RNA sequence: AAGCUUGAGUCUCGUAGAGGGGGGUAGAAUUCCAGGUGUAGCGGUGAAAUGCGUAGAGAUCUGGAGGAAUACCGGUGGCGAAGGCGGCCCCCUGGACGAAGACUGACGCUCAGGUGCGAAAGCGUGGGGAGCAAACAGGAUUAGAUACCCUGGUAGUCCACGCCGUAAACGAUGUCGACUUGGAGGUUGUGCCCUUGAGGCGUGGCUUCCGGAGCUAACGCGUUAAGUCGACCGCCUGGGGAG
RNA sequence: CUCCU
């Protein structure tokens, strides 16, 4: 029973990456703080390219 | 009566829209917010950074008077655009006098060309000029004592977009943006541009006579994704930017900003990358195959688990070094592409 | 007369059309409040303030506005009157029956923490009970000495504290406000068309009200 | 599309303009005549455009952060 | 009358018959009480795309004022000629002057 | 943005390809009025001029000819 | 009976428009055919197989034929009574709008019956047939799969002339007229002034969204009303049986 | 994927 994994910083990354790949071209389900919204959108734009490379 | 009507047209007569009439008296100072009252609706939330002169500290106490600017009214609550631009008009007037004077004499000191014209700075502000303007002939101020004192003799100004190249040393010597968009083009012409609004993907620096630039989020720094441009640069500030791309159709000049501390990283690869220089550096997070010392201005991932001692595989760096400690580590490889320096720690005295 | 503060006119385009009697569209697409009609309404307000304050009545001053915050405390503690300037609690007047014992918590807690057990339990307990006092202190501090329902409500922005106006129109309190151009002069009994967001204005209007109160107490 | 230039070239410019207009019109035209729902999808797209613009505009008040 | 803005392109290696062709065509228009307002020949220039495996055609601009039956017979004579590739007749309304 | 046809007093002729090539892209496609910022009337006159110049081969349809 | 001009209508200038009918033409692409190079796969799916290919496929190039639709512009843009109408050009033709005047003088509104127009599918006659595609075949999937998925594929989709006369034919809102706080836009004319600068102040038409009072059972409507009224018409009277 | 106020 221990402490949270990668304290929303690069968990905010992979939430934006999974949400980037599975459609959701909103870019309008992020966090609201800056240090987590910045890389929710960072994972989103890193997921658009990984959508172009596949189907 | 018509006292008030006359009073109204009087007060219309004794104000104007731009930052022209030095009228707002500074009626409260607190770091980091100045505030005036130029006879408008509310009081400006002034930054402190429109009012400190050339070395960082404030210059104006209570009662002091600078005009600001206008033509933008009510964003919810409040009144102005900043008085510092005010200042730009004064600079324009002096430049006009020189052009008007037939010449303008001040001091111009121009060390180097970001985009082909030495940079000249007058008083607080620094401006960029086209390459010829810095020197009257082929003299070149690179051999002159650094950041030398002359004046500026004007060589060239662009009259719409504000770029002015001025004449150092040699005292004796005396529709519209988009058709010919080939001036700042060719690959990397550096520009000095004020940023306007940072749209959480971008920064929107755009200065050169009615254009739009982005510098979006990917460059901006030497970290990619976690950056959030509001933290990293500014709001309303004239910066280092150059074109990197102009698209003729779609009208999207895509500028950049990483063309800076990229050089620092290169120096780190070199400076200490000449051979096998030793460095005193602090680890930040040990990730089961290394220790990740990251001292020396953003140089990223470093020492591997393979050296660490004179035993190869069994070591598990958390057992052997530390958390957050400055160590012996020397360079052993800088890879220019793919941004991997690979330091080591076995270079010590046990065998 | 724009006497000393500049209370000329406001915002741009999202005026409440009920304030058609107070408009002049300027060249900068900004309204000009009719300053030659403002002054009779302001004097009709002060003639009420001398009456209900010479009743020995209680005025409650309301304005937050992020800039008129300190002008209400400064320009209202000069009288013997009461103010709400930081946060307008929902139901301080029509639910004053349960705001009352929160005032009892404030007075009955600074009574315990000026001399009593402000150190006797825990440093963390001082960090709790003291933080409670600085949370209630700029929430109930001006209304603390009132102990009753007020007889008037002086609102500096109808558009910003419109729930204080409807609050004291559920019950029978004559509210009056200086309205902006976008504010709504419906619940306001004695409307004062002017400047809500100028520090000069919330010095001027509130200062002349402050003169009518303490000069009005005979 | 058409990229030819000197020795640093060949990838970024091309995947940019290629990727945008190519993947747009081919991923559109690859099936589904529809005859009826470009009307519905443009109507929903542009109603979402004005709702996003006004929604961010009146959402520019505060967020208590 | 009706105005027209005829631009017709010419097969390139038969372009020495073009001063004959202009004389025959404006002779045909002038034989029916019709004015003329332009004569601008742009010469042999480069086609943007190959028309019948062929580049570099010779363009003639006329921009005449003439009646409808004359302009119709003229357009049929642009059809039944292998020298003429892509004629074009255009709108009415107040014929004009030098263009390129 | 600015509408250059509104800055002139023009009515767009199909023969000044020096101006019309500022409004085709390098793939032959007509550039939108949200990019160039022309007025809608000169946008319609512009589109008819582009298509007419394509018919007289003063402009290309695509870049794969 | 005699007027009057505000309602209605006519004329002189323009203005924009996928409004309609007929004719012609252009480019890209799909398919096929002939030829060249070349050889072991292609195609397809959530995975597969049916299918095509050593008789030379798929790919690549050259040429030709034929049919259909008109990328970009493309715009909660435009025009039309509605259905609806998108390459470009010509011919014939309808309507709307505005500025300044002139002219007629209530010539107006609605309309049961009637007449006309009326998406798609379908039917008849004659052509045409690229692509797509009901029916149909086959392969899968499934416990079954007369289905969704795949491989093929005929009517039909296209044109000319007739018929049918229905649609969630929808704004689920009959037409015409008057009056009644605002804001942000789009489009289209026009007037004045410093067009001296994409400028400022008004003025008409059509249109999109948000909201005020008022209304509504609420949702929501809100000067283009579902607000306040007037004229005329159509329609409703519990659900099923039953259009 | 990055063209706003």
């Amino acid at each position: 029973m221990k402490r949270q994994k990668r304290d929303r910083l690069e968990r905010a990354h992979q939430r934006g990456y999974q949400a980037g790949i599975a459609g959701r071209s909103k870019e309008m389900c992020p966090y609201q703080t800056l240090n987590q919204r910045s890389q929710w959108l960072g994972g989103w734009r890193e997921a658009m390219a990984d959508r172009v490379v596949m189907a | 009566e018509s006292f008030a009507q006359l009073f109204e047209e009087s007060l219309k007569e004794i104000e104007t829209r731009p930052g022209s009439i030095v009228r707002g008296v500074v009626v409260a100072i607190d770091k980091d917010v100045v505030l005036v009252d130029a006879g408008l609706k509310s009081e400006s939330a002034i930054p402190a950074e429109q009012f400190k002169n050339a070395q960082g500290e404030l210059e104006i106490q209570v009662g002091d008077e600078v005009d600001v600017a206008l033509d933008a009214v009510e964003d919810g609550f409040g009144e102005t655009l900043l008085s510092r631009e005010k200042a730009k008009r004064h600079e324009a007037w002096i430049t006009l006098e020189k052009a008007y004077e037939d010449a303008e004499t001040v001091t111009g000191v121009i060390n180097g060309k970001v985009k082909g014209g030495f940079t000249v700075e007058l008083n607080g502000i620094r401006a960029f000029l086209p390459g010829s303007l810095v020197d009257v002939r082929p003299v070149r101020d690179t051999l002159h004592l650094e950041g030398k004192e002359l004046e500026f003799k004007v060589i060239k100004l662009d009259q719409k977009r504000n770029n002015v190249v001025v004449s150092r040393r040699a005292v004796i010597e005396s529709e519209d943006p988009w058709v010919a968009i080939a001036k700042r083009y060719p690959e990397g012409t550096k520009l000095t541009g004020r940023v306007t609004n940072l749209t959480d993907y971008g920064c929107f620096v755009e200065i050169e006579e009615g254009v739009e630039g982005l510098v979006h989020v990917s460059e901006m720094d030497w970290t990619n994704k976690n950056i959030h441009p509001s933290k990293v640069v500014n709001v309303g500030d004239v910066v280092e930017v150059m074109v990197l791309d102009i698209d003729e159709e779609r009208r999207r000049i895509s500028l950049g900003l990483k063309q800076c501390k990229a050089n620092p990283w290169q120096q780190f690869a070199e400076t200490h990358n000449k051979g096998d220089r030793v460095e005193g550096k602090i680890k930040s997070i040990t990730d089961f195959g290394i220790f990740i010392g990251l001292d020396g201005g953003i140089d990223g991932l470093v020492h591997l688990s393979d050296i660490s001692w004179n035993v190869a595989g069994e070591e598990a760096v958390r057992e052997y070094k530390k958390g957050d400690e400055i160590a012996a580590v020397v360079l052993q490889v800088d890879a220019e592409r793919e941004r991997i320096s690979l330091g080591v720690k076995q270079l010590a005295e046990d065998p | 007369m724009l006497k000393a503060g500049v209370h000329f006119g406001h915002q741009t385009r999202y005026w409440n059309p009920k304030m058609k009697p107070f408009i002049f569209g300027a060249r900068n697409k900004v309204h000009i409040i009719n300053l030659e009609k403002t002054v009779p309404m302001f004097n009709e307000a002060l003639a009420e303030l001398n009456k209900i304050a010479s009743r020995k009545g209680k005025i409650l001053f309301v304005g937050t506005k992020r800039a008129a915050s300190e002008a209400v405390k400064d320009a209202a503690l000069s009288c013997d009157q009461f103010f709400v300037n930081h946060r307008w609690l929902g139901g301080m007047l029509t639910n004053w029956k349960t705001v009352r014992q929160s005032i009892k918590r404030l007075k009955d807690l600074e009574t315990q923490s000026q001399d009593g057990t402000f150190d006797k339990l825990t440093k963390k307990e001082a960090l709790m009970r003291t933080r409670e006092l600085e949370k209630l202190e700029n929430s109930l501090g001006g209304i603390k000495d009132m102990g009753g329902l007020p007889d008037a409500l002086f609102v500096i922005d109808a558009d910003h504290e419109h729930i204080a106006i409807k609050e004291a129109n559920n019950l029978g309190i004559p509210v009056f406000a200086i309205v902006d151009t976008n504010s709504d002069p419906d619940g306001v009994d004695f409307v004062i068309p002017g400047n809500d967001d100028a520090i000069r204005a919330v010095t001027l209007y509130l200062g002349a009200v402050a003169a009518t109160v303490r000069e009005g107490r005979s | 599309i058409k990229v030819r230039e000197n020795e640093p070239f060949d990838v970024a410019l091309r995947r940019f303009k290629r990727s945008c207009e190519k993947a747009g019109v081919l991923a559109e035209v690859r099936r589904r005549e529809f005859y009826e729902k470009p009307t519905t999808e443009r109507k929903r797209a542009k109603a979402s455009a004005v709702k996003r613009h006004a929604k961010k505009l009146a959402r520019e008040n505060a967020r208590r952060t | 009358m009706r105005h027209y803005e005829i631009v017709f392109m010419v097969h390139p290696d038969q372009s020495e018959q073009v001063p004959g062709m202009i004389e025959r065509y404006t002779a045909a228009i002038t034989g029916a009480e019709g004015k003329i307002h332009r004569l601008e020949d742009w010469g042999r220039r480069q086609l943007a795309y190959p028309i019948n495996k062929l580049h570099k055609a010779h363009y003639v601009l006329m921009n005449v004022e003439a009646p409808q039956e004359v302009i119709d017979e003229l357009e049929t004579t642009f059809r039944f000629n292998d020298a003429v590739i892509r004629s074009m007749v255009m709108r009415t309304k107040h014929a004009v002057t030098e263009a390129s | 943005f600015c509408r250059f046809t509104a800055e002139g007093v023009q009515e767009i002729d199909y023969k000044d390809i020096a101006t019309l090539k500022n409004y085709i892209t390098e793939s032959g496609k007509i550039v939108p009025s949200r990019i160039t910022g022309t007025r809608a009337k000169y946008q319609r006159q512009l589109a008819r001029a582009i298509k007419r110049a394509r018919y007289l081969s003063l402009l290309p349809y695509t870049d794969r000819h």
